[PDB]
């Protein structure tokens, strides 16, 4: 025995030590002879229209524009107000902002109280 | 790269990518020669003492720790061929690369000169023009119903015919197209 | 006038003709190339007047030529300040270009764009030399972002590679993280001291304070890659050998140490700067030889051997001895060039081969390579009276002859120690054993320019270093009093480093084989810091500017809040409003409700 | 020349319109899983696995070999975050908290240490550097007209 | 200044009965002639102004708009030539005249000596931009796109006219000379505070503001590419003009209103520029970085130094430029490809090298390389900003890492790798379009030289 591997996120578990490629039973054959056959047969109608002599322009490609609609256009529909988006939506667009607010005001009330104490040494400042 | 893939790879066909790769990793460990020699085939040996193996459950328990043993042992900087995926070189030479159609929109004035390869250009197209016509009947019949089940193509049966969508493997740029 | 002023401007002036012949017709023809390094050369040739002017008397000028904006009581103006840094560099790196160029004819001759190269090669030395004379804080920008454009353009020379373009993003990406404190540095002392020239800075900063300096510090942290900001200069050998041998090897990266010489007045007032800057460079030195002693790729290993060159020089900045780490850039400069400039030949002469595990002995089958590599080896470790000695020996013996911190002399020791091993690993793995490259035998050493441009840097790196050191005046009190065995520790640490490290080497023809260790693991995966950090906060980043800013906020909330609420209440008050049956009646009753309410409450 | 029908529409509720889905991305039944019906509105796209495009095959032949992508597979959600040039999440020899472990093992080491060095310092056996006129007093800083302390250094 | 005004009116009756083949011509020739007349007005006076009459007066914030105004004109026609040409005369001829109307009425709005007819050009642009946008445009969303530009600049706009009208109940006058001259501090009461609103909003939705930034976005993806042009290089900036000729009344209220604006402002540059790392359409990425642009001038006026002044004049002036040739090399890929989607035609460096030598200029403007007049206004806001508070160089700097790492990306993606197999109709570049992207590109290397003619009053 060896030291183990633990996958994670951003370095996901190698192909050859998934336990799931040495399980074979009848359904996963078939389950891998499918995806053969939708790949081939996408990989048939792409080479047709590409190897066309006639064609002379873009293929276009309708998986490109179903993810470009999806990430644009077909949000807000799909958006239903949720305890996570809520909560998520004002942290995220509130809170950054109220705290900037809060590091600046403090920030410029103490150069204030300074300056008006008149112990700041602003000696050659000229330029605002 | 060149042949067609299948639905899944059987159990001697990762054998032997297990075999290659741990032999490959073991040169990179091994840099001298006669070293790699020797530890090359030890692992020969380690590897053929299963040979004959009949039981197919134990033979899958085995290849499992071959596996994760590679995985532990693995040479974190393989040696990689400078043209191969990895390598230094691997895709330098693709800003070169320009399709063929391009030379379609060259200037007459351009076109003036090199006046032979451009007459055998227009002797391949003609060759594609009705070459294609054919081809797709030809992958039309020879299809089966439902659709294409691997990605392979046939050749060319008859005398006359060309095998069909060869014209972006014969005409592909070159390797080193300047 | 004075002849001085003339020449200097010259130089720089004569370096742009080229670049305004590119529209001409020799750039057409294969004469560029030629044309390109003529000009360099006699670029340098001229340059060579104003030092022995300085030589001589010491003349140092302010040269303030065009008037650009003024801004109320700021003067912008185009300045030169052509003092002995200024004087002194100008020829190293015109010399290290010219050996560059001459290089680069016989190792990019088979690429297509060969001219447009040269064109590039002399962008960023027109750059580098605006970044190096600047007289204010603009010009010295100017230069500043010139350099990281051409390398992102050089680096990324090769521009169907993907790995190339993310390298050049990378450096790209770096570079901005130390313009943040370049820029914070400009306006604190615009704001404070009303200036951007550096007569009144150093006239109106007698006691600097933390923050320009710490946005100083960062900026050379970001161009000279220390130890936070470090992985881009390893990353940067995607792009061609020449570009790594004069970009990322000798004179952009020593940039970022320039800068902090520049400042120098100004550093030596503050000791918290001044700690963070040894610190910094201490680590910097070792991690990077650490990582170096165990690499494959021969450029990486020249790539972290610049980067712990970069780190001692942070070191010696850090110790208060600026002029030592000018002393140190202009060494390193002849020798770290000619040690790429090596590299390149083996690589070309094994078919753009890099592994040093299949490079066997090269030590007969091309001996002037073999020479000038054992040469520059020896001028890198520190071997006496070689250009490498007149600037590491008195580097080491300042750091030991100081009030500095223990933790920073450690780690300096064993970045010598480890500066040794990793130049005997090269020489070992490259040159000493049986062949083990294919076998179509295509090795070649027979070119004029390969030979001559290696050995014009074999001459710097052998006489630079003694020439130079007695001709400069003095600038530092010297360490005249020393222990003897205090005195002897350098030359001791790189011996203990030679001899263990070739034992260790020596190991590898046993018949015995072993799994790696951990740390074996941890130095050859670079700390695993280009792991985390390139896979961490970038997905990190990239994930959140989808899901928060794009989809959250800017497609839902914020139309939800404005338009879409605006939308539905006018929806809704409309379909109210229009939505009536036709019945009088009703129409009837609302007007009796409304007639007695004007009755009951208007008066 | 796509229809009304082939774009993405609502969350999938019932195994009829999941089967219609799942056809329309061109993807089996059984392969098929949406996103969460939560509020964000990724509603009837593929959730595909979470890999990077460096994983994929390099030697196939794929249709954009760059980008290692076909024609007409559906595309991960976020493509754009993963094409070779961006955040990968190949698998490492070395495991992630193993890594991250070492390497902030390393540099918190560093800061202690140079902390500590800090604390002790190093120096040799002598006393300060003494300088002639007042210690400079002129030259550093100046104003002639106070006449400071004068201090007398030591003949040893 | 009727000079410049009689002969934009003339523009119309030449476009009109010019012949069916010569519209373009004509237009082009005497839009660029108008150009060179209006360069003319940059002879400025470090005293109170260029006084014409009781009704125009020219200033050095308003003559370096309105160079660029006039010059945008013959480019947007350039631009248009190609889209058009299958178009009947008639409709042609409309365009034109959509185009010469709204230059003549962003000229009036620039010198618009009084506040009523400041506001009353400022939104009579709103009409043929409005027409260009849901009558020339491609996609079905250019409609509602429409209705987004129109109703949230009337939203901030109809308030800002109460409060003018009100103004000049107390003050008697609304000419800038007087408002200027007789100015009094204003008080810290509600009803102050409200009149700031007022008068502020209406200036910070056109920006625009990071909260009321969502028009833009849809705007510009939907418009042609002449409306992309005028709506990125002039119309942004009308709101810039606004606050700084109007924020002379507002003190010392800005002292405490400009908060909010400030934190929102210098946090959306951030979120806008972190949008743009992750966007999938090339027009939606170049709005969202003129979001950014514009995010850095509010924050330039709101600071209300003659640093953030001098600053603010010149970012306009080069990001107008930039975004404008932005947006063209975008169209010129997009008449090839038809697609707008920046993953799809890639590696155009090897098929089009001198359009990719353009993209490199364009990007690198766009990412404040020195010393362009871009990082001439970033540099002098930087410094006010700093002088305001310090803790402002976080924000600026990771404004300034992230713009670097998207314009490097949006070059590298459509300009490096490998060309897309299946695209073969990518024919070379033509004449007009390489002369287009030469035209704005000089004009910002030769402002370089001369940066105080875009500095502002101030200077
Ligand atoms: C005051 C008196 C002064 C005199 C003092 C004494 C003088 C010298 C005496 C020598 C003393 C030791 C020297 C031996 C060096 C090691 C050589 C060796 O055996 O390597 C093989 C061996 C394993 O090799 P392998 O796995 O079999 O490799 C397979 C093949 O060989 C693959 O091989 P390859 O072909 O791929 O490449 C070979 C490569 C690959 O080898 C490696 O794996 C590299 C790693 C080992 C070399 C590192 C040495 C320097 C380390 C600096 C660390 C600084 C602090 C870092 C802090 C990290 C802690 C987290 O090795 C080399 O290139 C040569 C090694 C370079 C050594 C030569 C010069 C350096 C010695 C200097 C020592 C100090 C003297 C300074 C002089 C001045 C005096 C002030 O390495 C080790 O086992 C490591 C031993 C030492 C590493 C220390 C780090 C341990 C950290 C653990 C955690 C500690 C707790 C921290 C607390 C955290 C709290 C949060
Ligand atoms: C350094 C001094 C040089 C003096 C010589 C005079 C140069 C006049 C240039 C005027 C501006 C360029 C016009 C833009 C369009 C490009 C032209 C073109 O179509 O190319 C076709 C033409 C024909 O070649 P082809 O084979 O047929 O075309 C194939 C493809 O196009 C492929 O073509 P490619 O692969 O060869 O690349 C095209 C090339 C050209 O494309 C460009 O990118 C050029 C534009 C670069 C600027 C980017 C914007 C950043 C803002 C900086 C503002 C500087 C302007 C200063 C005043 C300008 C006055 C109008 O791109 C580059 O080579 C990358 C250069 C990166 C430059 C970064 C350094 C910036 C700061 C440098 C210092 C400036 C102030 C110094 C102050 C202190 C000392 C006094 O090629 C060229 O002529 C190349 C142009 C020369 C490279 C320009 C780099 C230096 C010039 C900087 C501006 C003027 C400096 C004034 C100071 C003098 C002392
Ligand atoms: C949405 C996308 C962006 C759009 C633009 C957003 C920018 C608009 C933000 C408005 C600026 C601030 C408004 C008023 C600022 C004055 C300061 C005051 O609010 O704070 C305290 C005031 O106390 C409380 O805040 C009283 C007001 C509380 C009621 C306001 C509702 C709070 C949240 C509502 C936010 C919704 C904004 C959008 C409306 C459609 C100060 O204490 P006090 O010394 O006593 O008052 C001094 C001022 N005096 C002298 C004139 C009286
Ligand atoms: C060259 C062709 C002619 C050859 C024969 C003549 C030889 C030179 C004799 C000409 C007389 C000199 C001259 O031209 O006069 C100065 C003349 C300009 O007139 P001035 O009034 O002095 O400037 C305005 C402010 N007072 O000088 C020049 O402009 C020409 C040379 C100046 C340098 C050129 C500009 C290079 C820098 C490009 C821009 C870089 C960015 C801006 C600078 C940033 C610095 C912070
Ligand atoms: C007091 C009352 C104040 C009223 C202020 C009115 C603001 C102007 C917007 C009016 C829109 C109301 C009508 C409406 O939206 O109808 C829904 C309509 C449906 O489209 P139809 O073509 O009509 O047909 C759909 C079925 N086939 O939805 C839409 O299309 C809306 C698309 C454009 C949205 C415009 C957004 C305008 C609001 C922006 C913010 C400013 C609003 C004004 C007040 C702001 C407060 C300071
Ligand atoms: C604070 C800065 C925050 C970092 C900003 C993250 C921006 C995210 C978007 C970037 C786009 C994605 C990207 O660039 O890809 C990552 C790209 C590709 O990875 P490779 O290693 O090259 O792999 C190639 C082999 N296949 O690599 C990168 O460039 C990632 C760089 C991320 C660096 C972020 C971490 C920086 C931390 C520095 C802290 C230390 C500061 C120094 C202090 C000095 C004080 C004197
Ligand atoms: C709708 C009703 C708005 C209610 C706001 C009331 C403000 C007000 O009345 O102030 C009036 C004030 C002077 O006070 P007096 O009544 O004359 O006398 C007081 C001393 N005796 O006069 C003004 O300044 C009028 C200015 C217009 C008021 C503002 C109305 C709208 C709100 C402010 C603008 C902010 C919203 C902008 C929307 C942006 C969307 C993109």
């Amino acid at each position: 025995s060896f030291p183990k591997y633990k996958p994670s996120r951003l370095a996901t578990l190698p192909a050859t030590l998934d336990p799931a490629e040495y399980d074979i039973s009848p359904e996963t054959r078939k389950a891998q002879a499918e995806r053969l056959a939708i790949r081939s047969r996408l990989k048939r109608e792409y080479l047709l229209q590409y190897n066309d002599p006639n064609r002379l322009g873009v293929i276009e490609d309708p998986a490109l524009i179903r993810w470009t609609y999806a990430r644009s256009a077909n949000i807000y529909p799909n958006f239903r107000p949720t305890p996570k988006t809520s909560l998520l939506g004002a942290l995220f667009g509130i809170g950054p902002l109220f705290f900037w607010y809060y590091v600046f005001k403090t920030d410029r009330d103490k150069k204030e109280k300074l300056i008006q104490e008149g112990k700041l040494d602003q000696t050659f400042n000229i330029s605002y | 790269a060149f042949s067609a893939p299948a639905a899944y790879l059987t159990h001697q066909q990762k054998v032997l990518r297990l075999y290659k790769r741990a032999l490959r990793h073991l040169e990179s460990w091994c840099v001298h020669r006669d070293k790699y020699r020797y530890f090359a085939c030890l692992m020969r040996a380690r590897f053929d003492e299963h040979k004959n193996e009949k039981d197919m459950v134990k033979a899958t328990q085995l290849l499992r720790q071959a596996e994760e043993e590679f995985w532990y042992g693995q040479h974190p900087q393989p040696y990689i061929f400078p043209e191969s995926p990895g390598g230094t070189s691997y895709e330098r030479y693709e800003c070169y690369k320009v399709p063929e159609w391009c030379l379609d929109d060259w200037h007459p004035s351009e076109k003036a000169m090199y006046p032979d390869y451009f007459a055998k250009r227009e002797q391949w197209k003609r060759l594609r023009r009705e070459s294609w016509e054919r081809e797709v009947k030809q992958l039309q019949e020879e299809t089966p119903p439902g659709g294409p089940r691997t990605e392979a193509l046939p050749p060319a049966r008859k005398e006359g015919d060309l095998p069909p969508l060869w014209w972006h493997i014969v005409t592909r740029p070159r390797e080193r197209p300047m | 006038m004075n002849p001085f002023a003339s020449l200097t401007l010259t130089t720089l002036t004569i370096l742009t003709i080229p670049i305004m012949m590119s529209n001409s017709n020799i750039y057409k023809t294969n004469l560029y190339p030629n044309y390109v390094k003529t000009t360099v050369s006699y670029a340098f040739t001229l340059s060579l007047v104003p030092l022995l002017m300085f030589m001589h008397t010491g003349q140092e000028m302010i040269i303030s030529n065009w008037h650009w904006m003024t801004l109320q009581t700021v003067e912008l103006s185009l300045s030169f300040k052509m003092d002995y840094f200024s004087v002194m560099f100008i020829p190293v790196a015109l010399f290290v270009t010219w050996s560059i160029m001459e290089f680069s004819m016989w190792y990019m001759h088979s690429d297509p764009f060969i001219n447009r190269f040269f064109k590039y090669l002399l962008l960023f030395l027109i750059t580098m030399m605006i970044l190096v004379t600047a007289n204010n804080l603009f010009q010295l920008f100017i230069g500043w972002e010139g350099v990281g454009i051409m390398s992102f353009l050089l680096i990324g020379w090769w521009h169907g590679r993907t790995d190339a373009n993310t390298a050049a993003l990378q450096a790209i990406l770096y570079n901005r993280i130390g313009d943040i404190g370049f820029v914070l540095s400009m306006a604190w002392f615009l704001t404070h001291s009303n200036a951007w020239d550096l007569q009144q800075i150093f006239m109106l900063n007698n006691e600097c304070p933390n923050m320009p300096l710490i946005g100083l510090l960062l900026a050379a942290a970001g161009k000279s890659a220390q130890f936070g900001l470090h992985p881009w200069l390893p990353s940067a050998m995607e792009g061609p050998t020449p570009v790594s041998a004069l970009l990322h090897s000798s004179t952009m990266v020593v940039a970022g140490v320039f800068l902090l010489i520049r400042f120098y007045p100004l550093m030596e007032t503050n000791k918290l700067v001044q700690t963070m800057t040894l610190c910094l460079g201490a680590i910097t030195t070792l991690f990077t030889a650490l990582c170096a002693i165990t690499q494959n790729d021969i450029k990486k290993i020249v790539a972290f051997s610049t980067s712990s060159q970069l780190g001692l020089m942070m070191v010696t900045i850090g110790i208060n001895q600026p002029h030592l780490a000018f002393l140190h850039i202009c060494m390193h400069a002849f020798f770290k060039a000619m040690l790429f400039m090596c590299s390149g030949s083996i690589i070309h002469s094994l078919n753009d081969e890099q592994d040093i595990r299949k490079m066997g002995g090269l030590y007969k089958a091309m001996p002037f390579t073999t020479t000038a590599l054992i040469i520059g080896s020896l001028a890198l470790t520190g071997m006496p009276y070689l250009t490498g000695f007149y600037s590491k020996d008195l580097i080491i013996e300042a750091v030991n002859m100081s009030y500095t911190n223990a933790w920073a002399l450690l780690m300096t020791l064993i970045a010598t120690s480890l500066t040794a091993a990793y130049s005997t690993r090269i020489i070992f793995f490259a040159f000493l054993g049986k062949p083990r490259f294919p076998p179509l035998v295509l090795i070649n050493e027979n070119n004029p320019l390969l030979i001559n441009s290696i050995k014009r840097l074999l001459i710097g790196s052998i006489f630079a270093g003694f020439i130079i050191s007695n001709n400069i005046p003095p600038m530092t009190v010297p360490n005249t009093t020393m222990p003897l065995y205090m005195k002897m520790t350098a030359l001791i640490v790189t011996i203990m480093g030679f001899m263990l490290a070739l034992e260790l080497n020596n190991t590898t023809y046993y018949l015995k084989f072993k799994y790696p260790s951990q740390t074996y693991k941890f130095s050859n995966m670079l700390g695993y810091y280009p792991s985390i950090m390139h896979r961490l906060p970038t997905y990190h980043n990239l994930s959140m500017s989808q899901k928060s800013a794009s989809s959250l906020l800017d497609l839902i909330w914020l139309e939800t809040i404005l338009p879409k609420t605006t939308s539905f209440i006018q929806m809704k008050m409309s379909i109210m409003v229009s939505n009536q049956k036709g019945l009088i009646k009703l129409y009837f009753l609302s007007f009796l409700i409304t007639i007695m309410i004007s009755m009951t409450l208007f008066n | 020349h796509v229809t009304k029908d082939m774009f993405p529409g609502p969350y999938p509720k019932t195994p009829e319109e999941r089967a219609a889905a799942a056809k329309k991305y061109n993807m089996r039944v059984e392969d098929y899983e949406p996103y969460p019906d939560d509020g964000m509105g990724y509603g009837d796209y593929p959730k595909l696995p979470d890999r990077s495009q460096q994983e994929r095959d390099p030697w196939y032949d794929w249709d954009h070999p760059d980008l290692r992508l076909n024609w007409g597979e559906p595309i991960h959600w976020d493509l754009d975050m993963y094409i070779r040039n961006r955040v990968d999440t190949s698998p490492t020899p070395v495991s992630w908290n193993t890594m991250c472990k070492h390497l902030f093992g390393f540099v918190a080491f560093m800061l202690f240490m140079f902390w500590v060095g800090e604390i002790y310092p190093s120096y040799q056996p002598v006393g300060p550097k003494q300088y002639p006129y007042n210690d400079l007093y002129l030259e550093r800083g100046g104003d002639p007209t106070k006449e400071p302390e004068p201090v007398v250094h030591y003949e040893i | 200044m009727l000079k410049i005004i009689i002969p934009t009116t003339m523009l119309l009756p030449m476009t009109w009965m010019s012949k069916h083949n010569m519209i373009w011509i004509n237009a082009t020739v005497h839009s660029l002639l108008i150009s060179l007349i209006s360069l003319s007005l940059l002879n400025q006076l470090g005293e109170n102004s260029l006084n014409f009459s009781l009704t125009f007066f020219s200033d050095s914030l308003s003559a370096p708009l309105l160079v660029l105004t006039t010059w945008l004109l013959p480019l947007m026609l350039m631009a248009s030539q190609s889209h058009l040409s299958k178009e009947t005369t008639t409709r042609k001829k409309l365009y034109i005249t959509m185009l010469i109307l709204l230059q003549l009425f962003l000229i009036m709005t620039f010198t618009a000596t009084e506040l009523i007819l400041f506001y009353i050009l400022f939104e009579a642009t709103l009409v043929p931009t409005l027409i260009i946008i849901t009558r020339w445009g491609n996609q079905t969303e250019r409609l509602n796109a429409g209705l987004y530009f129109l109703f949230y600049t009337l939203a901030g706009s109809l308030p800002l006219l109460v409060a003018l009208v009100y103004i000049q109940n107390t003050t008697g006058s609304l000419n800038f000379l007087i408002i200027h001259y007789w100015s009094h501090p204003l008080s810290n009461s509600w009803s102050n505070i409200f009149m700031w609103l007022a008068c502020i909003m209406a200036f910070m939705v056109k920006m625009p503001l990071y909260g009321l930034h969502l028009w833009l976005p849809k705007a510009h993806v939907e418009a042609p590419i002449a409306g992309s042009m005028v709506l990125a290089a002039v119309l942004l900036k009308l709101g810039g003009y606004g606050m700084m000729r109007i924020t002379t009344i507002l003190n010392p209220l800005t002292n405490y209103m400009a908060y909010p604006f400030l934190m929102l402002s210098m946090w959306g540059m951030i979120m806008t520029s972190s949008i743009c790392l992750r966007q999938t359409d090339l027009k939606s990425l170049i709005a969202y970085s003129s979001v950014s642009h514009m995010a850095l001038v509010i924050v330039a006026i709101m600071i209300q130094t003659p640093w953030s002044f001098m600053g603010a004049t010149a970012l306009m002036i080069a990001h107008g430029l930039t975004s404008s040739m932005l947006f063209c090399l975008a169209n010129t890929n997009y008449e090839r490809v038809h697609s707008r989607t920046m993953i799809l035609a890639r590696g155009l460096q090897t098929l089009l090298p001198l359009m990719a030598t353009w993209w490199l200029v364009a990007s690198l403007t766009n990412l404040a390389l020195p010393p362009s007049i871009n990082l001439i206004g970033e540099l002098f806001i930087i410094t006010a900003s700093f002088s305001w508070s310090n803790i402002t160089i976080i924000l600026m700097g990771m404004n300034m890492m992230i713009t670097a790492l998207y314009s490097l990306y949006m070059l590298i993606t459509t300009q490096r790798g490998k060309y897309t197999h299946h695209i073969n109709n990518i024919k070379p570049s033509f004449t007009r379009e390489n002369a287009l992207m030469a035209l704005h590109i000089l004009p910002l290397l030769l402002l370089t030289l001369n940066p105080k003619m875009i500095l502002g009053p101030l200077y």
